[PDB]
């Protein structure tokens, strides 16, 4: 069956400031079938508290989800984005750039 | 607002 | 401006694991507002966007009839597409559909839309007379005499040129602070050495709402289309759209390079440099 791997990026709401909330967002999107697991991580652990916007798709039938989560950005914290899919033999961990 | 249930049978593909 | 009001529906079998999901979110123009999730613990259209709050108890009784008939029928759509394809209980399978109407900036019917996918493959589309049929393989083609016995055409066609137009109508000026208000992006460019030799330019758009824009660069006016790096345009959480265009350039052309953007919102298309 013809399936398409998930495109991912990785950034805040707004421009990142240390010490300042913010919310950190991991945009899928290209992907199909629909299932999917995005984790948000800090620090390399999952981050619990992560909501998602409702499954919808684009022109060409792909789907796209955006999970978020507030965060607080610190010069030493490292946020991620954790992302398996049927196409991915194992999860892709995409890292937040501020400059992404 | 959604398309509406038509008089009789939503025809299914 | 111009506007649209889409539908989209994702119907997933799961053998095994229940019945098919079915799920349907309405969007104006990038603005979803309403959705509908069969696996809700209590299954019901919802709102998810403030303009659509103030209808009626009504309203929200009829979406929700008709997404649980929806969920009855492509329940049956996906059992006769399995047989369509002669594929085995197995596997997982998805029927998407997104349909609607778009308006041009005099709110006059533009056209229709209304297709539908089988595992993300093209599988029946309403042609633009709302009329005829588009059917992508022998499968869809039963479907396609199965509606056309039915006139379901006639029905989808209905919809599109009468509900459809005067509902989405109702929406954008129920919402029209937001809906009919374009928000320029907020644009910088960013330079990063990636060598001695070479830099990053980074073009910014923030904030923007309707996703629909152009980002470009030009190196000495002529556009750099193989050279850029074009992320998709990605949701802030606020309403708003994000997207950047990066070209790498040789050290000390930074100044040959532009970047473009034309939106909607903007008072005129914008030319950046890099300011050092």
């Amino acid at each position: 069956m013809i399936q398409r791997t998930p495109k991912i990026q990785v950034y805040s709401r707004h421009p990142a400031e240390n010490g300042k909330s913010n919310f950190l967002n991991c945009y899928v999107s290209g992907f199909h079938p629909s299932d999917i697991e995005v984790d948000l991580l800090k620090n390399g652990e999952r981050i619990e508290k992560v909501e998602h916007s409702d499954l919808s798709f684009s022109k060409d039938w792909s789907f796209y989800l955006l999970y978020y989560t507030e965060f607080t950005p610190t010069e030493k914290d490292e946020y991620a984005c954790r992302v398996n899919h049927v196409t991915l033999s194992q999860p892709k961990i995409v890292k937040w750039d501020r400059d992404m | 607002l959604p398309e509406a249930l038509p008089q009789g049978q939503l025809t299914a593909y | 401006g111009s506007h649209s009001m889409r539908y989209f529906y994702t119907a997933m079998s799961r053998p095994g694991r229940g019945e098919p999901r079915f799920i349907a979110v309405g969007y104006v123009d990038d603005t979803q507002f309403v959705r509908f999730d069969s696996d809700a613990a209590s299954p019901r259209t919802e709102p998810r966007a403030p303009w659509i709050e103030q209808e009626g108890p009504e309203y929200w009784d009829r979406n929700t009839q008709i997404f649980k008939t929806n969920t009855q029928t492509y329940r049956e759509s996906l059992r006769n597409l399995r047989g369509y394809y002669n594929q085995s209980e197995a596997g997982s399978h998805i029927i998407q559909r997104m349909y609607g109407c778009d308006l041009g900036p005099d709110g006059r019917l533009l056209r229709g839309h209304d297709q539908s996918a089988y595992d993300g493959k093209d599988y029946i589309a309403l042609n633009e007379d709302l009329s005829s049929w588009t059917a992508a393989d022998t499968a869809a083609q039963i479907t396609q005499r199965k509606w056309e016995a039915a006139r379901v055409a006639e029905q989808r066609r209905a919809y599109l040129e009468g509900l459809c137009v005067e509902w989405l109508r109702r929406y954008l000026e129920n919402g029209k602070e937001t809906l009919q208000r374009a928000d320029p992006p907020k644009t910088h460019v960013t330079h990063h050495p990636v060598s001695d030799h070479e830099a990053t330019l980074r073009c910014w758009a923030l904030g923007f709402y309707p996703a629909e824009i152009t980002l470009t660069w030009q190196r000495d006016g002529e556009d750099q289309t193989q050279d850029t790096e074009l992320v998709e345009t990605r949701p802030a959480g606020d309403r708003t759209f994000q997207k950047w265009a990066a070209v790498v350039v040789p050290s000390g052309e930074e100044q040959r390079y532009t970047c473009h953007v034309q939106h909607e919102g903007l008072p005129k298309p914008l030319t950046l440099r890099w300011e050092p």
